[PDB]
RNA sequence: UGAAAUUUUAGUACCUGUGAAGAUGCAGGUUACCCGCGACAGGACGGAAAGACCCCAUGGAGCUUUACUGUAGUUUGAUAU
RNA sequence: GGUGUAGUGGUAGGAGAGCGUUCUAAGGGCGUUGAAGGUCGAUCGUGAGGACGGCUGGAGCGCUUAGAAGUGAGAAUGCCG
RNA sequence: GGUAGCGGAGAAAUUCCAAACGAACUUGGAGAUAGCUGGUUCUCUCCGAAAUAGCUUUAGGGCUAGCCUCGGAAUUGAGAA
RNA sequence: GUAGCGGCGAGCGAAACGGGAAGAGCCCAAACCAACAAGCUUGUUGGGGUUGUAGGACUCCGAUAUGGUAGUCUGUUAGUAUAGUUGAAGGAUUUGGAAAAUUCCGCUAAAGAGGGUGAAAGCCCCGUAGACGAAAUGCUGACAACACCUAGGAGGAUCCUGAGUACGGCGGAACACGAGAAAUUCCGUCGGAAUCCGCGGGGACCAUCCCGCAAGGCUAAAUACUCCCUAGUGACCGAUAGUGAACCAGUACCGUGAGGGAAAGGUGAAAAGCACCCCGGAAGGGGAGUGAAAUAGAUCCUGAAACCGUGUGCCUACAACAAGUCAAAGCUCGUUAAUGAGUGAUGGCGUGCCUUUUGUAGAAUGAACCGGCGAGUUACGAUUGCAUGCGAGGUUAAGUCGAAGAGACGGAGCCGCAGCGAAAGCGAGUCUGAAUAGGGCGAAUGAGUAUGUAGUCGUAGACCCGAAACCAUGUGAUCUA
C-alpha cells in the first residue's frame, strides 16, 4: 500500500527550498512569567530540524 | 506484409523459419533471426510504423 | 546483439546479497541484525519516529497554521521561456501548453521577471509581477490580463 | 523369548594444584599387564521435569474492595399508550 | 605486464569479488561404442570447489553467455524415516 | 432420563462435569502477541567496533549522539607526533 | 496518502473535477372522465398521467400517424454444443536383445504441436495443418408472427403533483468526519409543516443567487466469484515434494462426541513371473532354464549413510589416550608416477563442536547416530547507490487492438522547472518589522525524470519455531456430582 504521512509531523512542519524542515519553537504556549524577554523573543522566531532528528523522521514525510 | 497468407501458410513449417506480418515485428524476433528475409512492402510498412 | 553472447551494461546489475547462508558469507548465524534485543526479532524494531519513551520531536514541537480553502497557486512563467518564442508572437496559456512549456496551468499562468526578455510580445496571462509587466512593456511588447 | 530411560566422540585411574573459583580428560607427581563375571552405590555437579523457591516481563489467569470506568438488575420521575 | 615501497589476527558489523545447486533462452555439443546417479583412486585450483580413470548403472546430461530462484545445514530438548 | 461451561452440580474440598477444571472439550479468529530463550545453511578479499553520554513506566528494551564501514565534495591542509 | 478525522496519540482517510469500460430508460399515486355496487360520497374496474427550461388535469384546436421494445418454450432460418470421418511423406547400412540412434542415399510439409512405439522417429502408430460430418436434444443470433409501448400547438380560472411524511427535541448509528461549529443519511421515542407567491440542497445559521422537486415502484451492460464441464497454458511440484489423499483417503487408526487424521508410486521391451532336478516338513536355497541383464525373482529400476558381518596387509596384553597433529624405525603394497600408498613401535605438542557470556575443556546450554526436510521471501509504497533513455524537461495510468507477448494509440494524471508566508498575498524574492535596517528561508550557485538493479525502511504474519492465555460457534451427565 501506498506509505502514510505522518499527520502530527505535517500540522507542525514546512519543507523549504533547499529540503530541509521548517519548525516551530518549543516553550511558545504559556508561562512566559517563567521567561524572559530575550528568551521569548528569540523562540518567537522559527528554526530547522536538526541532522539527527530529521533522519529518524525523514520517512514520515516522504510525501508530505 | 499483410493479406500475403499463402506465403506465410507456405513458410511456417520449416524448421529454420519464422514468418511476422510487417505490423507485427518484435526486438526479440529479429535478434532471434540470424537472416531477415522481408519483402519490398513490408519494409515500406516497417519504417512507416517507425 | 546475439542471444547466445549478451552482455548487461557494465554496473546495470547486482548480485543479491543473501543472509543466513554461513559464517564465511559475513551474514551467516545473526544475518547483520547482532546478539539478542528488539531489533533483532523477526517483525522487530519500533515505529517510525519513535524514541523509546522519551516525547517524541513532533509532540514536542506545536502545530502551527492552517490551510485557505479558496487557496490559488499560479503555474509561474519566467522571461527566460518567454525568449523562446519569436518577434510579435502572441503568447497564450494554449500556446504554452502547447509548446509543453506549462502542462499543468493550476490555477493560471503568472508571469515572473527572473530572466531577461529580448523579444516582443504579446503576453496574455492571469496575473503578472511589477517587474515582469515592465520588462513586457520594455521589450516593445504588451501585456494582457486574461 | 526379549525392551527402556540415557547416549558429542571416547583407548573413560589417584593425590596435590590450576581453571567459570568443586577435574576421568589441564599441570606435577604417583599408581596401573589385557578382557570379563558377581556385588556396592562415592563421582560422572548422575537420569527424569526449559526450577514451583527468588527476581524480572510496561506476561496471563482466579479472587477482593470505600481503585477507575462501565454495566445487568432494582428503584424514582417525565412522556406515549 | 615489470620494479619498488608498504600492508595482509579478528567477534558484532560494513564493502568487494567468487564457488556450487535447480530451472529458462540462445549457441555449441555429449550419450545402449553407455547419460544422470552411486563407489574407489596416490588428481587440479588460493577458497568455496573442478576434472580424469576403474567399477556399478541403465537414459537422459554437460558446456558458453545471459536470466529467475522453494539456491547451499551440524546444531532449533527441530519434524519424518 | 434432567441439569452444560458468562454454565451446571456441590452435607462446601476450588469438589466433579469422559484418566490434568481458579473456569471442560473440539473447531474457528489464528501464522493471537512474546521489548523473552532457542535456531538461521557456501567461500575468499578489504576494513573493523561497542559494552559510553543524554532521555525514556526506563534500567537484560528503545531513540539521538559517540565508536565502525561504503560512496561523494571541497579546502589558505584544516589531523597526529 | 491530498482535504480532513484522531486521548490531534496509535492510527483512520475521502469525495468532486479530469481520463476510461459500458451505456437505457421507464412505470404508477393524485387530480379528471366513464362503468359497477352500496350508503350527493364511497369502495372496485376501466380510461387519463407521470413533471422542475415546472408538469398534468381542465378548455380550445389537429393528428388518428410516426417510431420503439428491457415482451413470447409462436414459428422459419443460420449457426453452435453434445459422438465422429478423412487427413502427405523412408528404405537400406553399423552397433545393439530391440533403432527412432550412426551412415548413405531419398520423400512430405496449409501437417517439423504433442504422445506412443523393444534407445533419441517430420515420413511406424495415435495425431497435427486442412477438409468434412448430426438422426436426436439443447443453446445463441436473425426473420417473420403475435404482444406491448409511442403523439403536436395554445390558455390558465380552477383543480392535482406521494402526511403522521418533511422537519424539530431527546438517545443512538452511518457518512474518511470519534458532537465537534456540523451539514448530509438512517434507526427508536415524542412533538410535528408547507404545498407552486410552494418545497429541498449548495457542510452550523440567515439573506441573495444558483441547482434540483423528497416522502411510490421497476430497469440490461460494463463489476464480483468457480462447486462444476470442455480445450489448453506454466523459467509451477516430481512421491518427506505436489491436494491430507498419484496407491480402494477423509480410508486405516484415535475419540463417547464434535473432531483429529496417517503410511503406502517404479520387475522386465515383453511374464518370457524360474518347466524339471537336488537339500528341506515348509520357508529358503543350489543347479537347470527365461531374459540383453536374475547382485532385474516379485522386500523386485538405481541401492547412499548410519548399523551389522565375513576375510586379512600392518599394530596391539608395563599402559593414564578431546584420540589427533609433528617426528619416526620396522613391515606390507606399487598409484591420476607423484621428492608414492597403508600401517605404525616410539618421542614432542595438545582440555571436542555449538550457543550464551566479562570469562566456558567446562561440573552452564544443545546434539544418541545416519539420511531427508527445515529459517530475511513476495506484493505495494519511501529513500539512496549503480545503470540506461531522454533532458528544462521526463513520463504515461486505466483502457482499445494484439499470441495470457512485444508493440501501437491513449497526455487524464505524476515529478521537475520559484520561492517565501499561518494566510490574504507578493515573487528572484519573500516573511518578520515603523524600516530602503538587520535577520530567517530562497536566487545568484540548474538537472531532472521514466525504467532496471541493488542496499535499507514502511504496510502486510514479514527471518523461522515457541506460550500461559483471550474471544466466537459448536460436542460432551455412557466417568463423576
Ligand atoms: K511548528
Ligand atoms: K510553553
Ligand atoms: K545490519
Ligand atoms: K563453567
Ligand atoms: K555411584
Ligand atoms: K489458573
Ligand atoms: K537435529
Ligand atoms: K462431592
Ligand atoms: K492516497
Ligand atoms: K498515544
Ligand atoms: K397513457
Ligand atoms: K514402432
Ligand atoms: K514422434
Ligand atoms: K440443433
Ligand atoms: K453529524
Ligand atoms: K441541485
Ligand atoms: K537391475
Ligand atoms: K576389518
Ligand atoms: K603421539
Ligand atoms: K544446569
Ligand atoms: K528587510
Ligand atoms: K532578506
Ligand atoms: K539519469
Ligand atoms: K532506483
Ligand atoms: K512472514
Ligand atoms: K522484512
Ligand atoms: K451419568
Ligand atoms: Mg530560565
Ligand atoms: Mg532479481
Ligand atoms: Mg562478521
Ligand atoms: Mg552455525
Ligand atoms: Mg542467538
Ligand atoms: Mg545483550
Ligand atoms: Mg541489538
Ligand atoms: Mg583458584
Ligand atoms: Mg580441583
Ligand atoms: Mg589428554
Ligand atoms: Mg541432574
Ligand atoms: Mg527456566
Ligand atoms: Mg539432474
Ligand atoms: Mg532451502
Ligand atoms: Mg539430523
Ligand atoms: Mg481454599
Ligand atoms: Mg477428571
Ligand atoms: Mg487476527
Ligand atoms: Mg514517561
Ligand atoms: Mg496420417
Ligand atoms: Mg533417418
Ligand atoms: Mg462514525
Ligand atoms: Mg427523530
Ligand atoms: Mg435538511
Ligand atoms: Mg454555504
Ligand atoms: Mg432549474
Ligand atoms: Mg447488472
Ligand atoms: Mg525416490
Ligand atoms: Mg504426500
Ligand atoms: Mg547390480
Ligand atoms: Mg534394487
Ligand atoms: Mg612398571
Ligand atoms: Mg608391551
Ligand atoms: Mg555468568
Ligand atoms: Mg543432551
Ligand atoms: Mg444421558
Amino acid at each position: 500500500p501506498k506509505q502514510k504521512t505522518h499527520r502530527g509531523l505535517a500540522k507542525r512542519v514546512k519543507r523549504t527550498g533547499g529540503g530541509g524542515l521548517k519548525r516551530g519553537r518549543a516553550f511558545t504556549s504559556h508561562r512566559f512569567h517563567g521567561k524572559t524577554k530575550k528568551q521569548r523573543r528569540q523562540l518567537r522566531k522559527a528554526s530547522m530540524v536538526a541532522k539527527g532528528d530529521y533522519k529518524r523522521i525523514r520517512q514520515q514525510l516522504a510525501r508530505m | 506484409e499483410n493479406g500475403n497468407d499463402f506465403a506465410a501458410l507456405s513458410a511456417r513449417n520449416l524448421p529454420n523459419v519464422s514468418v511476422v506480418t510487417s505490423d507485427n515485428v518484435s526486438v526479440l524476433d529479429v535478434v532471434s533471426a540470424n537472416k531477415v528475409l522481408a519483402t519490398q512492402t513490408a519494409l515500406t510498412q516497417i519504417e512507416e510504423v517507425l | 546483439m546475439k542471444l547466445h553472447e549478451l552482455k548487461p551494461a557494465e554496473g546495470s546489475r547486482q548480485v543479491r546479497n543473501r543472509v543466513g547462508r554461513g559464517t564465511s558469507s559475513g551474514n551467516g548465524k545473526t544475518a547483520g541484525r547482532g546478539q539478542k534485543g528488539q531489533k533483532a526479532r523477526s517483525g522487530g524494531g519500533v515505529r517510525l519516529g519513535f524514541e523509546g519513551g522519551q516525547t517524541p520531536l513532533f509532540r514536542r514541537l506545536p502545530k502551527r497554521g492552517f490551510t485557505n480553502i479558496n487557496r490559488k497557486d499560479y503555474a509561474v512563467v519566467n522571461l527566460d521561456t518567454l525568449n523562446r518564442f519569436e518577434d510579435g508572437t502572441e503568447v497564450t496559456p494554449v500556446v504554452l501548453k502547447e509548446a509543453g512549456i506549462v502542462k499543468n496551468e493550476k490555477a493560471g499562468i503568472k508571469v515572473l521577471a527572473d530572466g531577461e526578455l529580448t523579444k516582443k510580445l504579446t503576453v496574455k496571462a492571469a496575473k503578472f509581477s511589477k517587474s515582469a509587466q515592465e520588462a513586457i512593456e520594455a521589450a516593445g511588447g504588451s501585456i494582457e490580463v486574461i
